RNA sequence: AUGUGGAUUAAUUCGAUGCAACGCGAAGAACCUUACCUGGGUUUGACAUGCACAGGACGCCGGCAGAGAUGUCGGUUCCCUUGUGGCCUGUGUGCAGGUGGUGCAUGGCUGUCGUCAGCUCGUGUCGUGAGAUGUUGGGUUAAGUCCCGCAACGAGCGCAACCCUUGUCUCAUGUUGCCAGCACGUUAUGGUGGGGACUCGUGAGAGACUGCCGGGGUCAACUCGGAGGAAGGUGGGGAUGACGUCAAGUCAUCAUGCCCCUUAUGUCCAGGGCUUCACACAUGCUACAAUGGCCGGUACAAAGGGCUGCGAUGCCGUGAGGUGGAGCGAAUCCUUUCAAAGCCGGUCUCAGUUCGGAUCGGGGUCUGCAACUCGACCCCGUGAAGUCGGAGUCGCUAGUAAUCGCAGAUCAGCAACGCU
């Protein structure tokens, strides 16, 4: 987990493209390229379209799953049994 | 051992009481090298027999190695196809040995809860002769008796 | 003065003798207090008990380096050398008896490849 | 060793924390002591052509 | 592996270094430079066989001396190479480097420039037969040397296939530490691919 | 009372024990009282290397990387003897440190 | 906890496959290393050089757009001197560039037979010929080490020696090291004035050569015993791989012949991977409880590391650690007075246990721009399997086997129980 004292950490761009988005509030699915940005309660009612290595996936994040990584959700690896 | 018969040890003597045997057994019982440990384990049991018996522990040590020193004992030999034990005699020196190896065995595999106290009964009921050691002997014997007729092989 | 030096497994020791009383000077302490063993007072005392000159002779030891068998064999064959020194008339009773040679064993090299000393790592045939 | 990736490293990286050896000559990033900057096989064949001052085999 | 070079081998009783200088923080930065000035040298002077390159370093000034088959070519009439050298030297950045020509005694009585002839004779024309046939003679009229052994590995001829031939006289005593021995290994160049040659030279022995 | 600490180390035994003869034979010519080459323990430095690439590493060995290190304290430093100090030359193989 | 097989995944980069691979090439995989997969740029090109047509620019420090490369703009601009050198921006020309292939083409390096003692050549002689003698038999040794007669006479690589360490003594030698014998400390210890009388650390020499004696021996090798001596019959351990075999490993160290891409299989960056598992194998630690778990007191060593690094005393934290920072390029200052086992005192009376600790939750510290896949450390809750083990199988003959510790290599952070 990440130290308090230095804080979350989100990406510059990302953090812009959120803010000009809860600003003009236009509600859009965002191409997310970033699996080190930590979540902020403002992403309450944002969609990011997470890359996999395979094509952007959409997520919808809510207030629930505050306090988690946007990777966290995504899945990496496709496992189907045997 | 194909060149020859191999030089001996010098074993010493202890000096609390003066009997190699003591030395002999601290070092059979040597368990993980803990010389002091096992000495000082050694001792508190002779003394616990001594005073659980009221007689000599250096005699009745003596009375025990003697009472369960075998002199006979059985080989194992494969001949046409066939396996077969024949009984060949032991020297006492090697008897002496084994009968510690034997102590040591049955002092280890009791469930008294204390080994301490544990193998001073032990020795006390090899000297009185229902120990486990003894009905070894008297198995070994046995089994050295019902061989006997394969003895013609002298091997 | 009398001089003595003991060496064994990098037991280096130092002993003074004085015809005084049978007193035992190890560090400013008595031998009982010092690694109260009793393999090693016997040891220490084995050569004046050889020579049967007990109570005699006092030793001031100053150790460094070994270990406790090690000091404890060091400081028995410094006071035997220094015996000789002063009373060379002993020597052949105690050469035979073995106090005057010296013990040539010590921690030995060990093979890059094995664990320690002579140790081999598990030799599988698999 | 790419000279292309060679080029890549010993050029100023983005941060402080790209920086590896990279052993000088045969560009081998793995088994590289810091002091000597030079990897196993080369300071073997160095020391045994004796080129540097001081090393020599070891018996003791 | 079967045989550990005998320079190294016995670089602690009878060779000597042919570097020295010490330095502790800058000691990466100087070993750097001397062996790329090394690298460079050989890869430009070719046609001159070198014996070998010492490197005595004094603080900022730096002395390199040079043994070689003949100083002809190696130094000009008016210094051509050795003003090449110099400028190369001067890229590379050496501080104040200054240059000595050191001639060897004997041709043939040492492994370098001999392995130098055979890989040139192989290379160029000539069959390795006669080329261990010349050499042998060569090194052998010489009274000095006493023992010989070269070895040929690689493809031999263009065949399809790798033989490892060695021919031997004299004295080769590598496990005896006393005993003097020179080693040598150069390649010879091919249309076909690669050659290695390694030649063994004993010189008397060594008392003190 | 004034001591310098004149601080010879080098790798080889000889260059060592040469540089320091050359130093008593010219602290003595000088006239300055010196103590001599007090030995001092050699740093040991022991560095293992594999036969070859691709496995085969049961088999190491060892390099070392002889020091010696060894104590000149010079007393009453004579500016005559620092001078002559300063303009010895020295082979590559030593190097003084003056403290 | 590592490595592989087998199955998935777009990829889990490649090679090695009984002896002689399987804590391997990985002495430190979140970017780099990666060469794998998606996507976005790119072009005689990320990076060198010679030939023609265009020139004094190139080279650089910053704002703006972008997943990043990169595109556009703000500030400087040649050092020589008339021929151009240096450097490179646009066109190409050759050509760079490839961890793409080929260890059944190779150089070099390396493992095993094996630290086994065997393996050869010159002359001669014999037979026709492929060939034989020397290298046969007896004795002896760890050894083709040696003696005896023999068509053999000699020599070579090997064996021992010369090299390192360890076992002793003598001489030289006193600081940052020690204290015999004298003075100052007075709780802090040679700490301080002084001193080689021994170690202490590094220079020289001596000492093991069957040296001598008795018996066996072909009077010879060689062997048993005995005296002196530290060592007695190569004192101990090391450096040290004869010709060759295994088409043994390594084009993923490097270089190397040939084929292949060049507008790509080259090149820069954003995220993911090499740590995936319904199983198997190999190597290690923890054990499976009393020779013990736990608590308090308590004494004994070695060696090495330390500059953009060790880190004193003091203060706050249970402890990770936070502030601070003396002494150090280092017998001096730190790695605690280098300890653990060891000795004394107390509880547990044999339990799935006060042994034993993995898995799963709740709180923090440290290095890093970037700890979810994916690091390590501290605190708490959680309390699973496991009672000496099946046929089979492995190491070990003196400081040996067992048991308990310390430092270093790669390293800002560690996969550290592996290696030295
Ligand atoms: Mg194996
Ligand atoms: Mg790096
Ligand atoms: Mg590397
Ligand atoms: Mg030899
Ligand atoms: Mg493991
Ligand atoms: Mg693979
Ligand atoms: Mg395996
Ligand atoms: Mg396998
Ligand atoms: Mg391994
Ligand atoms: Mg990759
Ligand atoms: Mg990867
Ligand atoms: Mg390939
Ligand atoms: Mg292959
Ligand atoms: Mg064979
Ligand atoms: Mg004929
Ligand atoms: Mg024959
Ligand atoms: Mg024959
Ligand atoms: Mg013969
Ligand atoms: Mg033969
Ligand atoms: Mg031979
Ligand atoms: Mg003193
Ligand atoms: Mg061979
Ligand atoms: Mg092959
Ligand atoms: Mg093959
Ligand atoms: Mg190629
Ligand atoms: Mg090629
Ligand atoms: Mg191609
Ligand atoms: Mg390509
Ligand atoms: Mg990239
Ligand atoms: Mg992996
Ligand atoms: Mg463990
Ligand atoms: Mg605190
Ligand atoms: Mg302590
Ligand atoms: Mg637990
Ligand atoms: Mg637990
Ligand atoms: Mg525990
Ligand atoms: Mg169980
Ligand atoms: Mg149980
Ligand atoms: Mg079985
Ligand atoms: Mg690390
Ligand atoms: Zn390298």
């Amino acid at each position: 987990p990440r130290s308090l004292k230095k804080g979350p950490f989100v990406d510059d761009h990302l953090l812009k493209k959120v803010d000009v988005q809860n600003e003009k509030n236009t509600k859009q699915v965002i191409k997310t390229w970033s699996r080190r940005s930590t979540i902020i309660p403002d992403f309450i009612g944002h969609t990011f379209a997470v890359h996999d290595g395979r094509k952007h996936v959409p997520v919808f994040v809510t207030e629930a799953m505050v306090g988690h990584k946007l990777g966290e959700f995504a899945p990496t690896r496709t496992f189907k049994g045997h | 051992p194909r060149k020859g018969p191999a030089p001996k040890r010098p074993l010493v003597n202890d000096p609390v009481y003066g009997s190699q045997l003591v030395t002999q057994l601290v070092n059979k019982v040597l368990l993980e090298g803990k010389k002091s440990l096992a000495e000082r384990i050694v001792y508190g049991a002779l003394e616990q027999a001594r005073e659980k018996t009221g007689t000599d522990p250096v005699v009745t040590l003596k009375r025990a190695l003697d009472n369960v020193k075998p002199a006979l004992e059985v080989r194992s030999r494969r001949v046409g196809g066939a396996t077969y034990q024949v009984p060949v005699e032991v020297r006492p020196d090697r008897s002496t040995t084994l009968a510690l190896r034997w102590l040591v065995n049955f002092s280890r595999q009791r469930r008294e809860k204390t080994m301490v106290e544990r193998l001073a009964n032990e020795i006390l009921d090899a000297s009185n002769g229902l120990g486990a050691s003894v009905k070894r002997r008297e198995d070994t014997h046995k089994m050295a008796e019902a061989n006997r007729a394969f003895a013609h092989y002298r091997w | 003065p009398i001089q003595t030096v003991g060496r064994r497994k990098e037991a280096v020791v130092r002993v003074r003798l004085v015809p005084g009383t049978g007193q035992f000077n190890l560090d400013g302490r008595t031998l009982e207090n010092y690694f109260p063993n009793k393999v090693h007072q016997q040891l220490i005392k084995a050569p004046l008990v050889t020579v049967d000159r007990v109570d005699q002779f006092d030793i001031y030891a100053h150790l460094d380096g070994g270990g406790p068998s090690g000091q404890a064999g060091a400081l028995r064959l410094a006071i035997a050398r220094a015996l000789i020194l002063v009373q060379p008339e002993d020597r052949p009773a105690l050469k035979k008896a073995g106090f005057l040679t010296r013990d040539p064993r010590a921690i030995e090299r060990k093979k890059y490849g094995l664990k320690k000393a002579r140790k081999a790592p598990q030799y599988s045939k698999r | 060793a790419k000279k292309a990736l060679v080029h890549k490293a010993n050029k100023k990286p983005k941060f402080a924390v790209r920086a590896y050896t990279r052993c000088n000559k045969c560009g081998r990033p793995h088994s590289v002591y810091r002091k000597f900057g030079l990897c196993r096989i080369c300071l073997r064949e160095m020391a045994h052509a004796g080129e540097l001052p001081g090393v020599q085999k070891s018996s003791w | 592996g079967q045989k550990i070079n005998p320079h190294g081998f016995r670089l602690g009783i009878t060779t000597e270094w042919k570097s020295r200088w010490y330095a502790d923080k800058q000691y990466k930065d100087y070993v750097k430079e001397d062996v790329a000035i090394r690298k460079l040298l050989a890869t430009g002077l070719e046609r001159a066989g070198i014996a070998d390159v010492e490197i005595e370093r004094t603080r900022d000034r730096v002395r390199v001396d040079i043994h070689t088959a003949r100083p002809g070519i190696v130094i000009g009439r008016r210094g051509t190479e050795a003003d090449r050298i110099r400028a190369d030297l001067e890229k590379l950045t050496g501080k104040q480097v200054q240059l000595n020509i050191l001639e060897v005694k004997n041709p043939e009585s040492q492994a370098q420039l001999v392995a130098q002839g055979v890989a040139e004779q192989l290379s160029n024309r000539v069959a390795f037969r006669r080329a261990m046939r010349k050499a042998i003679q060569s090194a052998m009229r010489q009274p000095n040397v006493k023992g010989i052994r070269v070895q040929c590995s690689g493809r031999l001829g263009g065949a399809e296939m790798s033989r490892s031939e060695f021919y031997r006289e004299g004295r080769v005593p590598l496990h005896t530490l006393r005993a003097d021995i020179d080693y040598g290994l150069y390649e010879a160049k091919t249309t076909f691919g690669r050659i290695g040659v390694k030649v063994w030279i004993y010189k008397g022995d060594i008392v003190g | 009372g004034q001591k310098i600490r004149i601080r010879l180390k080098a790798y080889d035994h000889e260059a060592i024990d040469a540089s320091a003869r050359k130093i008593v034979e010219t602290v003595t010519r000088t006239g300055a009282s010196v103590v001599g080459p007090v030995p001092l323990p050699t740093e040991k430095n022991v560095y293992c290397v594999i036969r070859s690439p691709h496995k085969y590493k049961d088999s190491r060995e060892h390099f070392e990387m002889r020091t010696h290190k060894r104590l000149i304290d010079i007393l009453d430093p004579t500016p005559k003897t620092v001078d002559a100090l300063m303009r010895i030359d020295l082979p590559a193989s030593v190097d003084v440190n003056i403290q």
